[PDB]
């Protein structure tokens, strides 16, 4: 698990802007499915995570 | 038969088909359903 204070086992600090457009691109591929969630039940549902 | 074109009414002004979620065009369906011979299947179906 990941220990809050443990040295190896920390939170990842030192995140760029690929990284978060590639997570972007995907949440919005990976969740959407087939067509399964709507855009709008998935955008707040990402807010409320 | 009155209330479902009530409904399409609806469908038709409302729905904003966008990208995500969009539909076959109603004459694709039936090339569909006729390139099957649907009709005459259903027809011999119950005919036997
Ligand atoms: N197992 C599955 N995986 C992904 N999508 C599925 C699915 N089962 C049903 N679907 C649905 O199938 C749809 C594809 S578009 C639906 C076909 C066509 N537009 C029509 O209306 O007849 C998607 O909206 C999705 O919600």
């Amino acid at each position: 698990p990941l220990i809050k204070g443990h040295e190896k086992y920390d939170l990842r600090v030192r995140i760029d802007r690929e990284e978060i457009e590639g997570l972007g691109r995907n949440l919005h591929n990976v969740l959407w499915g087939g067509g399964g969630t709507n855009d709008s039940e998935i955008f707040y549902s990402l807010v409320n995570i | 038969d009155i209330l479902g074109d009530f409904f399409e009414s609806i469908i038709r002004d409302g729905f904003k088909q966008t990208k995500g979620q969009f539909f076959t065009p109603t004459p694709i369906v039936k090339f569909i359903l006729y390139a099957l011979q649907l009709d005459k299947l259903a027809i011999d179906r119950l005919n036997n």
